[PDB]
């Protein structure tokens, strides 16, 4: 793991020692040369773990969230190296070692064997994206949405940190396969429900499950493009990963202690959904989009079935690999008009086609069109679901016409329809904007060609 | 015969003989209590480091 640490270690000095003429191409290419080198996790010849050293591990769950990191760090500066030219050198290379710093710390908080490490890497992925988030954001309400994000963030992480030193205090070490090994069913006392509480609501929070997802709609809206893509890619299944990885050790009484946030998520998930039938802000869409597929992925990792955990998996990449396409063509079409209103550009089918052609095949996997990875994990969560209780397909099913609801009407109306002839300031296309749009739906393609890969722990 | 002092004489400390015997525990004490039991060998290095959470050493 530490070769592929060392050399995103020294991005920041190539950063800051680049010329100004050279830094994106230079720092670009590397993080490039950088998931390369991170392809080679998927070297899984074995049932074993690829346990590199005493405190970096690799496995079938926290390899693919390693590759998407790795992938995205080139992906965002992409993304964030056009609204950046009327900005000074010095912040420029300060905005680049900021996601530079994000990307390290998310693949040793993936990587990480110990869930104090794994806290500690947690919180510290927490302070570069609030600095994002606040700084480079546009309107005012950044500074509420980075306050709300952080403290949704710290109230659930706190009772996970004392949750953690007791178990460490319990057991003795703390270790993810000694855990795995040496579990120990509890009791099920109230002071156990508080600990398993304790442990799951963090998690819970940073997915987010509903009711306390008021972060994530306005971070994600007042957040600049990298940070929306590093949010809704890579932190929602930070969240979920740290689910899977803590829910091992509260065995039994997870199978009582699950029913509310299972209907939580159900609910939630209709809930959101309508919401993006009835919003008025594309990246507000995106958002709520965003936590009704979390909302299935936290379903899933309740029910705790093996297909629900596969499910979960590809969900997770999936949904990431969609969402962050989805907020760039949004965030193409923001650096177009300077606007995020919904209904406000309408026939963009006519000026930019490549671009919508980008706009239905990334809709059409964000409303699960088979055989893609999105409809895969979608699928086995239901299936999974149905098993749990055969009521819950009314559910999956209201949340799957309103889901394709959603992503069609926003391809009619910001595509489809008569063309909004005031608009004289549409430049044709960038071939960057066009290269990342690229970059995001090949691999989805490839993952749908060999779904294998992102399986995850259960097969 | 007798003779007076001079100065200083009856001021300083002089031996006596006696056949008194000398008291081994005049304060009358009890047994005093014994000490720790002091630990002693070689310093050894600490065991796979510090031993703190996640680090190594
Ligand atoms: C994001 C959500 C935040 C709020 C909810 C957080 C989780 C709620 C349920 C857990 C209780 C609170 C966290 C406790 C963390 C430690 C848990 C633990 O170790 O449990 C076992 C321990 C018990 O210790 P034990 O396990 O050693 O028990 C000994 C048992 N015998 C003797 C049989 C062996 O539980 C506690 O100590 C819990 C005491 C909590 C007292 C303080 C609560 C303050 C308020 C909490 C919420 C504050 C934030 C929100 C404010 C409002 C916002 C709108
Ligand atoms: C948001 C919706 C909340 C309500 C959802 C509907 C009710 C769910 C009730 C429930 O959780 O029942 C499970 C369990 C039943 O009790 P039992 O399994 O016997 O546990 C013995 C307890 N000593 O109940 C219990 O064990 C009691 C404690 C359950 C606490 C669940 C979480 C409450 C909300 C936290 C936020």
């Amino acid at each position: 793991m530490l070769k592929i640490i060392l050399p995103s270690l020294m991005l920041l000095p190539l950063t800051w020692l680049s010329s100004p003429k050279k830094t994106w191409t230079n720092v670009t290419s590397y993080s490039f040369l950088i998931s390369l080198t991170s392809l080679t996790l998927l070297w899984q010849t074995d049932e074993n773990y690829k346990n590199f050293s005493n405190m970096f591990s690799s496995d079938p769950l926290s390899t693919p969230l390693i590759i998407l990191t790795a992938w995205l760090l080139p992906l965002m500066l992409m993304a964030s190296q056009n609204h950046l030219k009327k900005d000074n050198n010095v912040l420029q290379k300060l905005y680049i070692s900021m996601l530079i710093s994000l990307q390290i710390l998310l693949i040793m908080t993936f990587s990480a064997t110990e869930l104090i490490m794994f806290y500690i890497l947690f919180e510290a992925t927490l302070i570069p994206t609030l600095i994002i988030i606040t700084r480079w954001g546009n309107q005012t309400e950044r500074l509420n949405a980075g306050i709300y994000f952080l403290f949704y963030t710290l109230i659930g992480s706190i009772p996970l940190l004392i949750a953690l030193i007791l178990i460490q205090n319990h057991v003795g070490t703390l270790n993810l396969m000694i855990l795995s090994f040496t579990t120990h069913t509890l009791d099920a006392s109230w002071s156990n429900n508080l600990l398993w509480l304790a442990c799951m609501m963090a998690f819970l929070i940073k997915m987010p499950l509903y009711g306390v997802h008021l972060w994530l709609p306005k971070a994600h809206v007042e957040a600049p493009i990298a940070g929306s893509m590093i949010l809704a890619a890579i932190l929602l299944k930070l969240g979920s990963y740290g689910m899977i990885r803590i829910s091992i050790i509260l065995d039994p009484l997870t199978k009582y202690m699950a029913y509310p946030f299972i209907l939580l998520s159900l609910w939630g998930m209709i809930m959101t959904s309508s919401i993006c039938l009835r919003q008025t802000d594309l990246k507000s869409l995106i958002a709520y989009s965003s936590v009704s597929h979390m909302a299935l992925v936290i379903a899933s990792i309740m029910i705790q079935t093996p297909w629900s955990f596969m499910g979960a998996t590809m969900l997770m990449i999936a949904h990431g690999l969609t969402s962050s396409l989805l907020f760039c063509l949004a965030n193409s079409n923001y650096e177009r008009i300077h606007s995020r209103t919904m209904i406000m550009a309408r026939g963009l089918q006519m000026v930019f086609p490549l671009m919508a052609t980008w706009w239905l095949m990334a809709s059409l996997a964000n409303l699960a069109l088979p055989p893609s990875i999105n409809l895969m994990g979608e699928l086995f969560i239901t299936m999974s679901l149905f098993s749990w209780s055969n009521f819950t397909i009314i559910l999956m099913g209201i949340n799957i016409i309103i889901t394709g609801m959603y992503s069609m009407y926003m391809i009619i109306t910001t595509q489809r329809g008569k063309l909004t002839n005031h608009m004289i300031n549409l430049q044709p296309s960038h071939t960057r904007e066009l290269t990342l749009m690229a970059l995001h739906m090949i691999p989805l393609i490839l993952l749908t060609t060999s779904p294998k890969l992102i399986t995850g722990l259960t097969m | 015969g007798w003779v007076r002092p001079d100065l200083g004489q009856l001021s300083k400390v002089t031996k006596v003989k006696t056949d008194r015997p000398l008291p081994e525990n005049p304060y009358h004490s009890r047994a005093r209590p014994e000490p720790n039991p002091v630990i002693e060998g070689d310093l050894k290095p600490a065991k796979h480091g510090t031993r703190f959470f996640f680090w190594t050493v």
